[PDB]
């Protein structure tokens, strides 16, 4: 089975059909006014007819914005692109720190494009070019057409074929027992290898026997495929068709992100909307959440000003556990949230809280029954005291710990003694930080 | 219904500056509204960058954050029109890795030129009724052909060369497959089968959409217009093959031999008559990131005749040149501040609050009482601008959940206490002080 | 083809190099040398 | 007009230098143990492949059983250089259009009793939408990867 | 008599993490010594480690220089065992050169989750004894010898090619995946060692092989996660498994590997073992990596984190901002603190009799009193070095255990921290800056 | 002849049978206390057994830190690895900082590998292929002192094939590495043609066949890097190997962890033997924080080096730290790690005696009168000063038609070349000037 994460539990926002939110509901609890805000963002991102308006999820350390934001995914759906970063990702060593926020940007919108695939396949039985009843004046003799014949598990059944295929069936090394298939869009025969029938015939022989399809010979589907617009930035700016010196040596060269031009984005652009047009592709537009938004250089937060108000852009989520930081990449500059002011101004702030002693006891029970514990409430409340007493994440840490002592000790949940054990074997940021105090000159 | 690439973005009302043809701002026209004095001075520079007749020309955008500043710069970009080569960089942008930050300058100046060309050849456009190859047994090998065309007037044999043969035969055409050949260049393209050869055919060798079969006259003449800048003729000419690096992004400083040799070929493309050298603009929004490295790039590289024109944006005070402790006005240096001319714009009255607000509205479909507007313009003076321009989304999209038709005041009073004004969220991190880190 | 060891169900695998019997694991080659 | 071919005279190298002072020459001897060391010895990957002591046992070479390459395939791809790097490229952008097409229709029942993962089985890079076998199998996205 | 390559360090002595049943710690044993505090912690850490069930947890062993924490976590990572990751790193060797914090973290990260496959094989394995070919299409016939069997295989036509391209000759060992066909010579039989006498640089002499000749056999395999986002990275990606020439792999390639991973333990093709990332010295990370760590904690397919830290409330790098153990606030709180406590007297003499017991050293009790003083007084890791130097004035000196007189010999030779500061302060002014 | 260097008198530590030092011996004075403490470190890297254990060699400039270092590398001779690097070298562009001690590191472990050295020389008498294709190739070769016949395998062939060699051709084959190399035509046949493009040979005045029993010399990290990245493979006779230029690489943990357990696999056979050797990690106050961080793991780890650090540096800033003042320019943590030997200013008299050493060493005699002068002058200034005067002092003597110093040539020498502390008045009176 899966292994338990530390947002496994969160299924959703919970929220009411009137958009207000439910006290515990979908994983989550509490946070009320920013989970009935995140309500808001859902329809913001679900109607989508905006770009690049942007949130930042504002509040201390252990109070849930993480939570929030990937509550938004769940809300939303495998359907639509939710693209997670720290604001850590941007300093790459092979790209410059605003191209990676643009190549994040553009994973954020996705294409739903939609095509047929058609082949046919099976074991070929026979090869048989076919003459006309007599040549053409001046000539030998003439093929009308190749008649291939093959054979699936359903059936064998003979294909007609233009006089050319047997001039790629001898490019190929094409004889009768091979499986083969010809992508019916194209014409191109490509060999699998000798059918899996004829394994047995010699003790060794130097291909792998390709086991026989199953299904008619003429297969079928629509398929729907989900790229993003970053996909089609990379297949375009590093080609992989490879019959090219520069295909070749492009793939034998170490491979690299490279500075994508603002003349790819546009002809990018303007072929999307061509099949937008045409109705052949959806669009998505979705997330780009970027949690610890702190870490991002001026260089950075100066390049999202643009970003932002660009008409392509996706809808951003920024999260803070900040004061009021210096902004990296400046000296002594001082501001709220780690942000400089006028990004700052650009974003709709969510103020995100702590939680009361009641509200981290629900959380806990809500842990334990989804890391598969049982806790009992004597247990359970005095968990809570320590949560009261430390955060919210130690807290809840001392669960699994105290799942394994309880089932060390042969007992099949967490009663008051085993809490209080591993809160003595294991200390918190609070209780630490007066011990290395206290021991100030021996570190 | 559909939703195409670009939606409602911040700027996306903005269709031109609304100037008359005397020049003179109007109130509210083309999206844009209020700040008279900015809208003048960029009608100017507009008028200045289309006239063509001088390089190596700056202008400064200057005023509070939320005054219209890259709203004129984003205004302007439409009234120039999309023929007319107008480049965005945040001044972030030049700190490439692969090449220094005066060649990210040299770069977006050059991409900012534009060599206009227009293309025209003789094409042949037809259904395809036969194609005849002839091969040799072995010989010396050369194939030889014709090819039988037919339009829904007209019909013609070809005898074909030994170019065109191996064209046709690449790219796999067929009987009944309309092409289009590029009389001047042997490059074939295909629009499809025409619909006629439903009745005999084989296994299917290929699969599409149906074309109708090409009208009128077999030979017709095309015409391309290329809009070709000259940081892309560079990269064409810096290597052989060198192609894929206009989209990949791959050559960093490009040789100056190669730039030297490019101004003196595209001169010679004008007095040739052969292109149309069509000046452009780079906006550099948020310049104040520059380093004093970059500015002085700046001083220099604005003073050759294949400058393009300049546009810049700031918000920034008596601040540090960044790269040094040398404070300056815009955070820019008097080097280059002294070789501009500076458009300073005007924070916004009730009235031009109000009549933004009001032009957003009806951008972004919504519709909101009286009442509603008079409320949220109090909020959009009290907090900034772009904070009142955001509870618009927000309060319609919370009228919408009560299914509502019209947004009213108690939507915005409603999203004014879930979303908050940086000017709020900073005062309730001073009650939970403790609890964020790194104060 | 079948291993010639008479008692034995599998495949022919490879052949004894000596008696040229078709022949799948060691225990039917161990057999088969033998039964020869 | 055509560019100024300049040619310098050659360097010039003693036949000194040439016999006794190339290091791939005078330390030939010595070359050939940091090669019968090697653990990409076709003996030693066969060895920690399938000889291994342990039920469970990590081994490098591992991968080997889930890309297409033999032991010996991979020693001549690390000791025979540039060469025999191009010529396996080459064979694997063929092989990938053989992989795909099963990859992409093969779906039903299971590989064997619905466990064990077959050879091939970490190619995994055929299944993005727009790789070079999908792309040019389904026509549409070839437009886009223009 | 022979020298391995893996010899005495500093915490060669430590096979194991002393746990009774019931995760009490035993007062000495598998080379630990006291500590029972930090031990219950890392027995309980431990077991949560095996079992697998959660994801992102992380431990911070935090105390002063010398207490063990290091010793703790090579402990648990003999206890451990193989068969299950424990990817080792100092903080510093993330900085690469060649790819971001981010990046060397990640792979760091996927570098400890074991994915373990089964896999289904037949392989042909013996010596070729000789080849049949005819000349009309070709049907040849091939025998492979072992020490147990002499067979002939009839072959097919492409491996009479592979075969006549693999330039295969009498007395080579041979191998042939027979699923795939692909030859590969493994060398020339050692019974065949003269059949020439100048030979060529990459041949090689083997043994020939033994047991069955085809053997059929499933086998299991554990590919560290890391390894399928490297093969996927480019074509001949493996080749940078062991150059190290990879870095910025695709965040789309990451997540496609999450996915088919995920697709394969719910197929119960393959099972996701998660092992350990210890960081040594985990104060030099960066905080722009360590707000890295702060997400990478929630995958469920984040190892369990250990890390060893030897810092007071201190300046995190690249910041102004002290807090404790030089880690932010925001990560602290998701990490669970163990906490090493200093070594009495009687602690101190149990590991010195410990290092002196791997070390293979006698030393007289009366020495062990001296230098547990010394140990005490000084630092521990200095009197753990002062046993070896011991020896080898005692073996110069023709003895056979270690007097006192030779534990003052060796102090008088070498200095500890403390003492050679005061020679420096004495001298001050010879020494170049302050 | 060799050239005389800044240590080329340097021989051993000089120490008696006892293990304590001889006031002058090998080449070395003085300095007694860590000379004694050298013959420590010496014995320690000759019992092999320990793996990491680290020594510090710190004190003032010029007082013989170096020349013990280069006297421990004396005494276990070119059988142990002994690898120099300064603190410095870390700071590669083409890999992290923290590889660069990992590649160091991996330099002082070798392997001593014994092979007969079997080589075959002469005039090829003829080349005879006899398989149907080629089973081996008969090659004959003729010298002055007679005839033999080899039986090679075809990989020999077609080197002999690349080589281009023809019957009459004098060829040299090595039979271990099989390597092949013409060395002309015979000049038997120098007159086939009047002029023809071959360079022509007499036919050799050696034996056909020599043999030694060689002992060669290899270490971990020639094996890591000649195993991480795809070889040349080919003898250059290739044109790929133009496009891809080499670089220094991230060798990963992962490729160092088989090399380990295939050298294992071979010391195990007796193939080869470990040497465990000396890393001389010289000038050691130029690491950076996070290079002597990893430290902390390098010096535990079960298979690293010996090795000897170097400073001279008083209570200066930690490089990298940009604040914190630590001894010896080395963070205090890995000082705790270091069994560390003092260093100390000689008395005038000791100097004197390094005076003599070098003058009869760098091929000058010297008058009593002018030794004396040189004694001062050192007390004047530095012992580095007085040993640069004997040079330029036997040069002006020699130009001066003189066979020994006077002090006239040291007084002049004196007065012309300043030292760092007369010079550095100069600059402190014309400060403005500067
Ligand atoms: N027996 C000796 N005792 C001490 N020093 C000696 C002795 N023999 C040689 N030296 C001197 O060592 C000097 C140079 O190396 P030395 O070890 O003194 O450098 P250092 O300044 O102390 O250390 P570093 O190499 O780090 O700069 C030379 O002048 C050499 O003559
Ligand atoms: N409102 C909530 N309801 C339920 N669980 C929550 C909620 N908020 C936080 N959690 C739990 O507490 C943890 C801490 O919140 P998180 O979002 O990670 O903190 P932070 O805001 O600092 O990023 C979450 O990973 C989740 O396990
Ligand atoms: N004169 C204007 N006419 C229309 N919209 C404006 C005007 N001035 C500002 N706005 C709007 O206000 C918001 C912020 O103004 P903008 O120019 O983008 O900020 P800044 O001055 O800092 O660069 C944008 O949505 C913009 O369209
Ligand atoms: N509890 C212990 N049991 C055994 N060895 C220990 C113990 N504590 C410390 N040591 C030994 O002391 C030395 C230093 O301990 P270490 O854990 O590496 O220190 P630190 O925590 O400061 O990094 C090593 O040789 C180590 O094995």
């Amino acid at each position: 089975t899966q292994r338990i994460a530390s947002h496994s539990h969160v299924k959703g926002l919970g929220l009411d059909e009137s958009g207000l939110a439910k006290q515990a509901a979908s994983g989550l609890v509490g946070q009320e006014n920013a989970r009935e805000a995140c309500g808001v963002i859902v329809e913001l991102i679900k109607s989508k007819k905006m770009a690049g308006r942007a949130v930042l999820l504002a509040g201390p350390p252990g109070t849930g914005k993480t939570a929030l934001a990937l509550a938004i995914a769940q809300e939303l759906g495998s359907k639509v692109p939710f693209c997670p970063m720290v604001g850590s990702e941007v300093y790459s060593t092979e790209i410059k720190k605003t191209e990676v926020l643009m190549e994040n940007f553009r994973r954020a919108i996705g294409l739903r494009i939609k095509e047929t695939k058609e082949v046919y396949e099976g074991e070929v039985t026979e090869l048989t070019p076919c003459e006309t009843e007599n040549p053409m004046g001046g000539y030998g003799k003439t093929i009308s057409h190749v008649i291939i014949g093959l054979k699936t598990a359903k059936g064998t059944k003979q294909l007609k074929l233009d006089p050319s295929i047997f001039e790629s069936l001898q490019k190929e090394r094409v004889e009768a027992g091979d499986v083969i298939y010809i992508e019916a869009n194209s014409g191109a025969v490509k060999r699998q290898g000798r059918c899996d029938t004829y394994a047995t015939e010699f003790d060794l022989e130097a291909e792998e026997y390709v086991p026989l399809p199953k299904g008619d010979v003429h297969k079928k589907k629509e398929i729907i495929q989900d790229v993003t617009l970053h996909d089609l930035d990379v297949a375009n700016a590093r080609p992989q068709g490879g019959q090219d010196i520069l295909s070749m040596m492009g793939q034998l060269m170490k491979p690299k992100k490279t500075e994508i031009t603002d003349k790819l984005r546009g002809e990018i652009n303007k072929v999307v909307n061509k099949y937008i047009d045409q109705g052949i592709a959806e669009l998505v537009p979705g997330v780009l959440f970027v949690d610890e938004v702190h870490m991002l250089d001026i260089e950075c937060f100066t390049y999202l000003h643009r970003a932002l108000e660009s008409s392509i852009a996706p809808i951003v989520i920024f999260a803070s556990n900040r004061g009021n930081c210096v902004i990296r990449g400046t000296e002594d500059i001082t501001s709220p949230h780690g942000i400089p002011l006028d990004l700052l101004d650009r974003v709709m702030i969510i103020r995100t809280m702590l939680y009361t002693p009641q509200e981290m006891k629900q959380i806990i029970k809500i842990r334990a029954q989804t890391e598969g514990i049982n806790i009992s409430e004597e247990a359970l409340n005095h968990l809570g005291e320590i949560g009261t007493k430390t955060t919210l994440r130690y807290s809840v840490q001392l669960l699994t710990p105290a799942n394994l002592l309880a089932k060390i000790n042969g007992k099949d949940s967490i009663e008051k003694e085993h809490v209080e054990e591993i809160s003595e074997l294991f200390y918190d940021a609070k209780s630490s930080a007066k011990i290395l105090a206290d021991q100030q000159d021996k570190y | 219904d559909v939703t195409r690439i670009e939606r409602i973005g911040a700027h996306s009302h903005i269709r031109g500056l609304g100037l008359d043809d005397a020049l003179e701002p109007r109130q509210a026209s083309q999206g844009m509204v209020g700040q008279l004095a900015a809208r003048r001075a960029a009608g100017v520079v507009l008028e200045m960058i289309r006239e063509g007749k001088i390089a190596g020309r700056a202008v400064l955008i200057a005023g509070q954050p939320g005054t219209g500043k890259t709203a004129i710069a984003m205004g302007m970009a439409q009234a120039l029109g999309p023929d007319t080569p107008f480049t965005a960089i945040a001044g972030s942008e030049i700190f490439s890795l692969e090449m220094s930050k005066t060649e990210a300058l040299t770069q977006a100046f050059r991409r900012s030129i534009g060599v206009r060309i227009k293309e025209e050849t003789e094409i042949i456009e037809g259904e395809v009724v036969e194609i005849q190859i002839d091969r040799p047994a072995t010989g010396t090998g050369s194939k030889v052909g014709k090819l039988t065309l037919k339009t829904t007037e007209m019909e013609t044999i070809y005898d074909l060369g030994t170019k065109m043969i191996e064209s046709l035969t690449k790219d796999k055409v067929q009987a009944g497959d309309v092409i289009t050949i590029d009389k001047a260049t042997g490059k074939i393209s295909k629009l499809g089968r025409s619909f006629t050869r439903a009745r005999d055919y084989d296994a299917m060798g290929s699969q599409t959409k149906f074309v109708q079969c090409p009208d009128g006259e077999l030979q017709k003449r095309k015409e391309v217009v290329h809009t070709v800048s000259l940081h892309e003729i560079d990269v064409i000419n810096s290597r052989t093959q060198g192609f894929l690096a206009l989209f990949s992004g791959d050559t960093g400083e490009i040789k100056s031999e190669v730039r030297e040799q490019i101004n003196a070929k595209v001169a010679e493309w004008r007095e040739e008559g052969k292109a149309e050298i069509i000046p452009g603009v780079l906006f550099i929004d948020e310049v104040h990131m520059l380093d004093i490295e970059s500015f002085s790039f700046l001083n220099r590289a604005l003073e050759s005749d294949m400058a393009p024109v300049l546009i810049m944006a700031t918000n920034r005070g008596i601040t540090r040149i960044r790269g040094t402790s040398y404070q300056s006005p815009h955070g820019i240096p008097i080097d280059l501040l002294d070789r501009l001319l500076i458009v300073s714009t005007t924070p916004y009255s009730e009235k031009d609050t109000k009549q933004i607000l009001r032009i957003r509205c009806e951008e972004e479909d919504v519709e909101m009482s009286e009442d509603a507007y008079t409320v949220l313009t109090r909020i959009g003076l009290e907090t900034s601008l772009r904070y009142a321009i955001q509870l618009i989304t927000a309060a319609s999209l919370v009228c919408r959940k009560r299914k509502g038709t019209e947004v009213q005041v108690d939507d915005i009073k409603r999203v004014y206490s879930l979303f908050l004004d940086e000017s709020r969220s900073t005062q309730y991190m001073k009650e939970y002080q403790d609890a964020f880190l790194f104060n | 083809p079948r291993c010639s060891v008479p008692g034995c169900p599998h495949p022919r695998r490879y052949a004894c190099s000596r008696t040229g019997q078709a022949l799948c694991s060691l225990q039917c080659y161990r057999i088969n040398l033998q039964m020869r | 007009w055509s560019p100024f071919h300049i040619s310098l005279k050659p360097y010039h190298i003693s036949k000194f230098i040439y016999r006794h002072g190339q290091i791939r020459v005078f330390n030939h001897s010595r070359d050939r143990w940091l090669r019968v060391l090697s653990p990409f010895a076709p003996d030693y990957i066969q060895r920690s492949l399938f000889h291994r002591k342990g039920i469970n046992e990590e081994s490098c070479f591992s991968f080997l059983r889930f890309i297409d390459i033999s032991p010996a395939e991979m020693a001549n791809l690390m000791l025979q250089g540039l060469l025999a790097r191009w010529l396996a490229l080459f064979l694997s952008l063929k092989a990938s259009y053989r992989l795909h097409q099963l990859r992409s229709w093969g779906a039903p029942e299971g590989e064997s009793h619905q466990r064990y993962l077959r050879n091939k089985d970490f190619l995994l890079g055929v299944n993005f939408p727009l790789s070079f076998p999908n792309l040019c199998s389904c026509p549409l996205l070839k437009s886009l990867v223009f």
